[PDB]
């Protein structure tokens, strides 16, 4: 067979392991699920010092714990554009999940608070910027490099999926580097508990699966769709499909007819093309072997999986950092005076925060 | 090329989700 009695053996008991790791995260996690942390510092504990991104909900502001002098990123949403865009349920998922998880390659929710006119969400300071940046900026990650950040990946999506959570936000966009070099995942709006099936046409064009984009229901089998295709865009520098508008990148996806750059390792079109696969009954990932067709593919043949989640791997890259606080690393935003009004907002629709 | 029809979608910065 494929793996002598040594070999099958280790794996399995490698495998067996694991099982019993994520028994007890999950316990771990439904602990917290089930009876969240709330208000935990307030708005006069930190200095704002500059704006790292910008979005629908509001804003990310680089900011500075005025007693312990550490940085943090500080998510700030506006409760009445929150209810106008129709985001509450979103926006509480988001905070329960990240203040009930606890993972390597996930951020830490350090503090949260809300007034009468925002929420707040006080997370570690991710410095290294978006893998969109980087990624961009050199135009492809080589085949390693590439399968150094898929590897934490593939481990994330490993323990969400036995909390039962489909994250479905998987971008360059949403992948933050860290001062080690490591991966960061951020956004949990989009996550969902599902134990069985859903629905919600959600996500970003280039990366929904086609069961997302038909209305059949799908499962946590749409990650690892999601999964393909980061893998594609980290190697080819693009993603597998793409057009100028959604609709007809929805009609490639659907096709899911992909071609390869001629520079990829037939390693790396075989996984993909099994990650990338239309057929649910046969995409890797949802197969009776779960996760480990992935992680036994021999594109991931030289991957230490215990030393990446212990962070032991070198990374291809770390990110500069002049200092603390330093944002070279992100885009520049224009900056605005945080408002808190004198009339609380919303509070009814935002108790549980 | 691939990358060239890349280039000619217009979606090459970041991308909003739906
Ligand atoms: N802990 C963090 N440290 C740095 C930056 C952080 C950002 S952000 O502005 O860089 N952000 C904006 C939304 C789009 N997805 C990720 C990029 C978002 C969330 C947490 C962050």
């Amino acid at each position: 067979g494929h793996m002598g009695n040594a070999a099958a053996a280790k794996k399995g008991s490698e495998q067996e392991s694991v099982k019993e790791f994520l028994a007890k995260a999950k316990e771990e996690f439904l602990k917290k699920w089930e009876s969240p942390s709330q208000n935990t510092a307030q708005l006069d504990h930190f200095d704002r010092i500059k704006t790292l991104g910008t979005g629908s909900f509001g804003r990310v502001m680089l900011v500075k714990h005025k007693e312990t002098g550490n940085h943090y990123a500080m998510k700030i949403l506006d409760k009445q554009k929150v209810v106008k865009l129709k985001q509450i349920e979103h926006t509480l998922n988001e905070k329960r999940i990240l203040q009930a998880v606890n993972f390597p390659f996930l951020v830490k929710l350090e503090f949260s608070f809300k007034d009468n006119s925002n929420l707040y969400m006080v997370m570690e300071y991710v410095p290294g910027g978006e893998m969109f940046s980087h990624l961009r900026r050199i135009g492809r990650f080589s085949e390693p490099h590439a399968r150094f950040y898929a590897a934490q990946i593939v481990l994330t999506f490993e323990y969400l999926h036995s909390l039962d959570l489909i994250y479905r936000d998987l971008k360059p966009e949403n992948l933050l580097i860290d001062q080690q070099g490591y991966i960061q995942v951020t956004d949990f709006g989009f996550a969902k508990r599902v134990k069985g099936r859903t629905w919600t046409l959600c996500g970003t064009p280039e990366y929904l699966a086609p069961e997302i984009i038909l209305s059949k229901g799908y499962n946590k089998a749409v990650d690892w769709w999601a999964l393909g295709v980061l893998i594609y865009e980290m190697a080819a520098g693009y993603p597998p499909f793409f057009a100028d508008q959604p609709i007809q990148i929805y009609e490639k996806i659907v096709s899911g007819k992909v071609r390869f750059p001629s520079h990829f390792s037939s390693d790396l079109k075989d996984l993909l093309r099994n990650l990338l696969q239309v057929d649910l009954t046969k995409r890797f990932g949802n197969l009776k072997n779960g996760v480990n067709d992935i992680k036994n593919h021999k594109w991931f043949a030289t991957t230490d999986w215990i030393a990446i989640y212990q962070r032991k791997v070198e990374a291809p890259f770390i990110p500069k950092f002049k200092g603390p606080g330093d944002t070279s690393n992100f885009d520049d935003y224009e900056e605005e005076e945080i408002r808190v009004s004198i009339n609380e907002k919303c509070g009814k629709e935002f108790t549980e925060f | 090329t691939t990358y060239a029809d890349f280039i000619a979608s217009g979606r090459t910065g970041r991308r909003n989700a739906i």
